[PDB]
RNA sequence: CCUUGUCGGUUAAAUGCCGACCUGCAUGAAUGGCGUAACGAGGUCCCCACUGUCCCCGGCUGGGGCCCGGCGAAACCUCUGC
RNA sequence: GGGAGUAGCAGCAUAGCCGGGUGAGAAUCCCGGCCGCCGUAGGGGCCAGGGUUCCACGGCAAUGUUCGUCAGCCGUGGGUUAGUCGGUCCUAACCCGACCCGUAACUCGGCGUCGGGGAAAGGGAAACGGGUUUAUAUUCCCGUACCGCGGUGGUAGGUGCGGCAACGCAAGCCCGAGGGGUGACGCCUCGGGGUAGGCGGACCGGUCCACAAGGCCGGCUAAGCGUAUAAGCCCGGGGAGUGCCGUAAUGGCGAGAACCGGGUGAAAGCGCGAAUGGCCUCCCGUAAGGGGGGUUCCGCCGAUCCCUGGGGCCCGUGAAAAGCCCCUCGGGAACGAUCCACCGCGACCGUACCGAGAACCGACACUGGUGCCCCUGGGUGAGAAGCCUAAGGCGUGUCGGGGGAAACCCAGCCGAGGGAACUCGGCAAAUUGGCCCCGUAACUUCGGGAGAAGGGGUGCCUGCGGGUGUGUAACCCGCAGGUCGCAGUGACUAGGGGGGCCCGACUGUUUAGUAAAAACACAGGUCCCAGCUAGCCCGAAAGGGUUUGUACUGGGGCCGACGCCUGCCCAGUG
RNA sequence: GGCAGGGUGAAGUCCCUCAACAGAGGGAUGGAGGCCCGCUAGGGGUGCUGACGCGCAAUUCGCUCCCGUGACCCCGGGCUAG
């Protein structure tokens, strides 16, 4: 918000350095926005706990990443078990 | 030994038993009492009493009280405490907001606003612009709203 | 209240019951040679074993 | 206070006394309402108690009298409707 | 001398044991004996933090009733029908026998023998690849690169492990690995053996300093594997 | 420090009670076994040939 | 090690402190090397203020020490004692 | 025996005086008054532990750091009353036995399973008020209640209804089997409604004061039974976007908003319980006892107590089972309750007292420790701070008396002129200090540094104004004038500041009892082993730890946040 | 089972004015942290090299100093044995 540098990282302070800090601020930043469901369309998801992601309207509760609802992998798989 | 009556006269009168007064011309009546009963009928004709609380008067800081609503006492020398302390932060905000939105309802009962203005207007108190009544109304003047 | 159990209590009144004087007949029966026995116990010296 | 009392599950109340004592009462917390087994939204016409209040109350008053009174509505339309287009042919 | 914490581990005290009546129970697939060539159905009905594990777990009923645990595929939704057998369709969240399974297919939760119940790639963001089908021997890729036969009859499930990414981001504090360790009962805070008196460690002495080399024979004795356990290599590169 | 005022810390749980077969106070219950003559794990008793507490029980040369 | 090395700054006066020089008795790169904001009942040098720290010691207050009544020990002890 | 009629009976809470009494005997025991100490504990309640220390009468050889007529001491007799309080049930981590395996053997080591145990603060049927005893009371008595089991007699029902619906109803009995719910849960933060407690005014009845007004005391209502709204969730109608509705805040809506109506739903309040019951008070010979009176209204603050809803964080996810309510099935009988009224029965153990500057542990009537474990009125004030003070408790942190109190010591106050000349070293002491306004350097990981530094102001009285609010209710914020003092955060409370260098990144830990650190740990970096009947490890074996685990994993070493970097050598030892 | 009271103000959510190729400037809300002050309670033990040192005490007392929502403090039931 009123800050040029850091973001959710304010919290800490002086403390723990730069690349640490900054790290935690991008990965935090990214995960806080609100994510487009597979099932409604509507970008209302959020994070419940470590790997589990729900959608606020529809209701709807899937397995996914740590940090975010997708891997590479996950979509590597995906893509090839849809050719076969 | 006079425990023994002290002792039962404060679980009869309900009290303390340094609050337990005993007569002292009557000492030798009272020491021939070992019963409930004798200890009742002492306290019946007066030889046990039980004194009275003194109490602590409130008088001082009612005329305190007096003048610091009429003006004194509030002074930059008398105070001890930041002023968020004193005042608030969040309670402050909230009277201001809930006084503003009970207002804009009761002029769009009265019929004095339409909808779109009163919507316009509860998102600029929302976002702080007023800050009390008198300047809602300042600022409905200055423009067409009256 | 306090909660005891019962066999804890009787060992208890069991020891308070020991704990007195010599009678006075049983001197004069002896002729002053029995006047004090190994087990006066009071409560602030010595302990029991619960 | 008894150590059983300094608990916190006693939810412990003040009163004042027809012989002016002002004493503390203990009592137990109430059990939370009833939830839905599909959606675990809450569930009406079922009331709040402990065993001992739930059984000084009739059958009836203790939940509706519609068809699976354990399900919320919404969720009893759909079983109903499914029995009912299952049993066509 | 004194002991080590390697050697007071093995036997099996409070300080060293896991915490694992906290957890979920174990997870295995369904034996053969009643899965013979019958094709089962299940629905999910959950999906669930396991503190032992590293991996979402998900809650599978079935027909008859029986309710199971699995390891949770990234995507598998609430409300969703999975099939276990050797009918079942390539899908990501069902499980077959890798003789059915076509080559190039991202897999995990492979049996060892046929029926184990599940032994290989199992942690958060693994996954294996079907390399060769023959009619003896399947070939596949694990994790750490190496390449293994399977019998073809062995069960896998098809996808990827949820939970991937877990490292990217700092644990930062002391406080917050004090929780991870204790969430499983690890070794937490760890010691120096260079820091250690000469009575408790081979390394050790009021000069801190290893005097001899670091590498260690596969044969030494216990009590005295300590450093680079007989290492091909050392160093950078 | 490790003297005077640790010696307060002594009304938890007692370590031995009375114990029932033999009237001593040695019966461990946590443990649930005598240190003295071993009820409630041995059948038999507790009788060792360096100890001396039995044999001055029953006046015996040592 | 020679060592209070030499030059400069700080003082009326510097075996100290800081900055430079390099014959490094016997520095040096994860037995890590060089830096570093924030932090420290860590070690160390200086400036402002302040003071009985000192020049130079003085007067007051309570409790002991001293006399009176009562309870009443110990360490130590060859004999003695310019 | 000498030391010696000596030291000690001070220091952290310096407490007694006057009058009367008892008694052989009174600084030290009793009554009254004055003066004092504690007062978010030295007060109130109660675990473990102790075990009769509890009560009354009688005593003073010993104990009590003095005395003693006193006592936690001595003697003589007494005292603990439960269907509803706790234990007797359930499981947790964990433990044991049998079978089985090992051991030369065992009272030794293991073991999946079967069974059995394991919480007096976790889960868990049911009682409140007042009186009575020298000493027990939710246990006795009085009044008014509830639970379980078992009967008797009637009824609802079997074989019945109102609502579009959410739902509202007495809405059949016995035995068995499934399913759902509740039990049943973390940390942080916020709003709403209530209560205990407190405060202000009026009235009554009393009391303290040359008067005088004014100050102070009392002015009460349990369980249980009956009675309904709040949030939230829900049902019907209705039909929306250059948008409309709402919150302290986040928010909501054709996947159906606004708006009309409704349903279910807490803590509470209200009524009955209930009165010469409890409290206050006023007259008579005072033993029984006698007699008559009052028990009323508004308003403010309110929790750390109770209920109810929202939001946020986790590489961390915060118990289980018994028990209890509901629904559906299967098998039986023709009857018959989860409704009303009545009647009977309800075994065993604990229950006294202390709960600590004298009832516990420390050899003691020990400035330590256990327990500050739960709770606490008024004023100033941000405040459970410090200071004064009510209630309650104490004058026993158990020797006193003299003294214009010799030196000297312990703990404190002031000090002219100088201002660190003292000393290894400004050790110790002093200085500053609360709130409001102004203003604020280098350097920086851009977050900080920073309350940097530095400067002004502050009392009383008289009047004006503002915010919220219905309010001359209550809380908070500004202005002007007059006036006194050496001094207005006037006592209490309450930072001295700045600039260089070395080490360690930081918060954290350490040698109980001479070392708190530059030593340890830490996030992070990098190397090694290992595809599981693995790798590393315990053990005599049987068996076992890592493992309810499977390379984003488990184990083994070295360096130690962050930034710039990490050169050459494989002859030697490995 | 527990931790008076106060401060600072991270993400998230916005409002207004002037403009819009770009932007510029002014006001709020919200309540994070191994953050800050604090003899709240509790925990610890830096200095006086203070009192005491046949002690109140076989490790205590006083003044001063440190932590005080956390890798925090304490309690009941259990486990590891030369
Ligand atoms: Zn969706
Ligand atoms: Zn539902
Ligand atoms: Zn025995």
């Amino acid at each position: 918000g009123r800050t040029t540098k850091v973001g959710s990282a304010g919290r800490f302070g002086p403390r723990y350095g730069l690349k640490i800090r900054r790290r935690v601020a991008a990965v935090e930043a990214r995960m806080k926005q609100k994510h487009v469901c597979p099932v409604c369309g509507r970008k209302a998801v959020r994070r419940i706990s470590t790997g589990i992601w729900q959608c606020q309207k529809c209701g709807a509760t899937f397995a996914g990443g740590a940090y975010l609802p997708t891997t590479p992998a996950g979509k590597v798989a995906k893509r090839v078990t849809a050719s076969k | 030994m006079l425990k023994t009556q002290r002792r039962i006269a404060a679980e009869l009168l309900k009290c303390g038993e340094n609050r337990i007064w005993i007569d002292p011309e009557r000492i030798e009546d009272v020491a021939a009492a070992i019963t409930r009963e004798d200890i009742k009928r002492l306290i019946h004709d007066g030889v046990i009493k039980k004194k009275p609380i003194k109490g602590q008067s409130r008088a001082r800081a009612r005329a305190f009280q007096e003048a610091r609503k009429k003006g004194r006492h509030r002074g930059p020398g008398s105070k001890k405490g930041k002023k968020t302390a004193r005042m608030g932060k969040k309670e402050v905000w909230m009277m201001t907001i809930r006084a503003l939105r009970k207002e804009l309802r009761k002029l769009k009962a009265e019929g004095k606003l339409d909808a779109h203005t009163y919507r316009r207007l509860y998102i600029r108190a929302k976002g702080g612009q007023f800050k009390n009544k008198r300047q809602l109304y300042m600022f409905m003047q200055e423009h067409g709203i009256l | 209240a306090r909660n005891k159990p019962f066999a804890k209590k009787l060992r208890l009144a069991k020891a308070a019951k020991q704990n007195r004087r010599v009678p006075v007949w049983v001197i004069v029966k002896t002729n002053r040679k029995v006047i004090t026995h190994p087990k006066r116990r009071h409560w602030r010296r010595t302990k029991l074993k619960e | 206070m008894k150590p059983m009392y300094r608990s916190r599950s006693w939810r412990r109340k003040y009163v004042r006394t027809p012989g002016g004592r002002t004493v503390i009462h203990f009592e137990r917390r109430k059990p939370k309402v009833a939830h839905c087994a599909m959606c675990g939204r809450p569930l009406n016409g079922v009331p709040r108690g402990r065993p001992s209040e739930l059984r000084k109350l009739p059958k009836t008053k203790k939940r509706p009298e519609r068809p699976y009174p354990n399900l919320c509505p919404s969720c009893m339309r759909k079983v109903m409707k499914a029995q009912v287009r299952a049993s066509i042919t | 001398g004194k002991s080590l914490i390697q050697q007071r581990r093995g036997k099996g005290t409070t300080t060293f044991r896991a915490p694992s009546h906290r957890y979920r129970g174990a997870v295995r697939y369904v034996p053969l004996n009643l899965v013979q060539e019958r094709t089962l159905r299940g629905v999910v009905e959950e999906i669930l933090h396991d503190p032992g594990r590293t991996a979402p777990v998900a809650r599978v009923k079935f027909e008859d009733g029986t309710k199971k645990l699995i390891i949770a595929p990234e995507g598998v939704l609430v409300g969703q029908e999975i099939y276990i057998g050797p009918e079942a369709p390539i899908a990501i969240g069902n499980t077959l026998p890798l003789a059915k399974i076509p080559e190039g297919t991202y897999v995990y939760d492979i049996e060892g023998v046929p029926g184990d119940g599940g032994k290989y790639v199992r942690a958060g963001g693994t996954y294996a690849l079907v390399v060769s089908r023959e009619k003896d021997k399947v070939i596949v890729q694990l994790p750490s690169g190496e390449l293994k036969a399977f019998n073809p009859m062995c069960r896998a499930t098809i996808g990827v492990v949820a939970g991937g990414g877990r490292l990217e981001k700092p644990i930062v504090k002391a406080g917050k690995a004090y929780y991870i360790a204790k969430a499983r009962n690890r070794f937490w805070p760890k010691p120096r053996g260079v820091k250690m008196n000469a009575v408790n460690h081979p390394h050790g002495g009021k000069e801190h300093h290893i005097g001899r080399p670091s590498t260690v024979s596969r044969r030494a004795p216990p009590g005295r594997k300590v450093g680079h356990i007989a290492a091909r290599r050392t160093g950078r590169r | 420090g490790a003297g005077t005022a640790p010696k307060g810390k002594r009304n938890r749980t007692p370590t031995h009670i009375r114990c029932r077969r033999c009237g001593r106070r040695a019966f461990n219950v946590k443990k649930g076994y005598c240190a003295a003559c071993g009820f409630g794990r041995s059948r038999r008793m507790r009788k060792y040939s360096w100890s001396h507490k039995w044999r001055k029980k029953r006046n015996l040369s040592y």
